[PDB]
This record gives C-alpha cells, structure tokens and sequence, in this order.
C-alpha cells in the first residue's frame, strides 16, 4: 500500500528514513508520513535536537475513500481540518514552547548524567540551597527531567514535564510558559512539604 | 510496527519522601 497524498511536506518514509533524512535539518523541521498502523493514520515526525524526533500520530475521520485523507485529522485528541492547520497551531506552537525551554536559565544543555553531574556539583558548593534544572529526556522525544535535590545530602528526585502545543505539563497542569511552570513547580513541591509534615493524629 | 510514540508514554514521578525544609530560590512575576 502506497498512498499518494497531496501535500508539500509528504514523503513516504518509514520512521528510520524520517529520521535520516531529518538528520541535517533543523529542530522544527519534519515530515509527513504514511503510517505503519493502517490506511486512517498519518504520521508527522519532527526535529527536537541533534539525533531526537519524535513521531507523532495523525488519526484520520471523515475518509471519502480508503486511500484519501480524511477531511477531519485527530492529534493529541484534538480536532484539526487539515495538514497545514496541523503545522501552524500544533507543530509550530510545540517548537516555540521547546525554543522557550531551552532558553531558560534553569534548562541545562546535555544527557541526564551531564546534568546530574552539574547538580551533584552545584549542590556540593551550595549544600543547604534547593537545586532544580529541566534538562532534555533523550529516551523519551518529547519530555523533559526536571531534577531537584533539596539540600546537599538529600536524594536526587526527577520528575517529568511533558511539551505540549499549549505548554509544559506536570503532574495536573499544563503550565502555559515556563516561568509559571517554575512557580507551579515549588508551589506543589510546598504542598507536597506541608502534607508531609501535617500531625493525622 | 517498529516505530516509538513518545507522545503517548507516560512517565511516573518520584513522590517526595521527605520533611526536609524546602530552599529554592524566590518565585518571580510572569511577565
């Protein structure tokens, strides 16, 4: 089954090809693809960071016929009218929220170790500060660590914080930028804390 | 297929096992 679909951006690529030939590109650049799980997906793969894609399902309604584009596509459980509305309002927003996370003061460039490494050090120099970075999730496209150590000899804890197209997600929110994701961030960790410390007895 | 959809995997958080007096640094203005 060979799909032809209409579109600037379609080649017919499995996931390694798409990552091969992404590989030059830029972060934000993509492709979409014909999907391995039947004739009503698509896939749109994209560039986060050297050698990091994600792959991205497209669930197709509204089919005219079995090899046509649907006129409705679902991503991320949302409603979109076509591909190009796919790349404005889902893609394009998701790669401005990364740019923004990379750019932050309290993201640190580099593999989980590297940035553990930073914290175990950082800590070392400042033992009674609590210490947190968002770092890039290499294993998992599209996920950031958000490490933190309260004191020099407490445990290193990472949490996770999903990208979204509308902002950084974390335990029950998704925080539309990341400096109310910083604030979200210590307001749970003090209510968590507080819980912690409160006498059920 | 063989593909992987990060998109979709969950990830579990480490509850905090401590009563240890938090200390990071000031919340600031959201701009």
């Amino acid at each position: 089954t060979h799909r032809v679909i209409n579109h600037p951006y379609y080649f017919p690529f499995n996931g390694r090809q798409a990552e091969d030939y992404l590989r030059s590109k830029e972060r934000g650049e993509f492709v979409i693809r014909q999907s391995s799980r039947g004739d009503d997906h698509l896939v749109i793969t994209w560039k986060l960071d050297k050698d990091l894609f994600q792959h991205i399902d497209i669930q197709e309604l509204e089919k005219e016929n079995p090899l046509a584009l649907g006129k409705v596509l679902i991503v991320d459980n949302q409603k979109y009218n076509d591909l190009d509305q796919i790349i404005v309002e889902y893609l394009q927003n998701k790669v401005r929220l990364l740019n923004e996370m990379t750019s932050s003061e309290k993201f640190k460039s580099g593999t989980k170790k590297d940035v553990v490494k930073f914290i175990e050090d950082y800590s070392r120099v400042n033992p009674n500060k609590s210490v947190y970075y968002f770092s890039l999730n290499h294993d998992n496209p599209g996920w950031f660590y958000l490490m933190f150590k309260i004191n020099a000899n407490s445990k290193l804890y990472t949490w996770n914080v999903k990208l979204t197209n509308t902002g950084y997600f974390l335990v029950n929110y998704n925080y539309p930028s990341v400096i109310q994701l910083c604030n979200g961030f210590k307001t749970l960790l003090k209510s968590n804390s507080s819980k912690n410390r409160m006498n059920n007895y | 297929g063989v593909t992987p959809y990060s998109n979709e995997s969950g990830l579990v958080n480490a509850d905090l096992d401590v009563k240890d007096e938090l200390m990071f640094s000031p919340l600031v203005d959201s701009g």
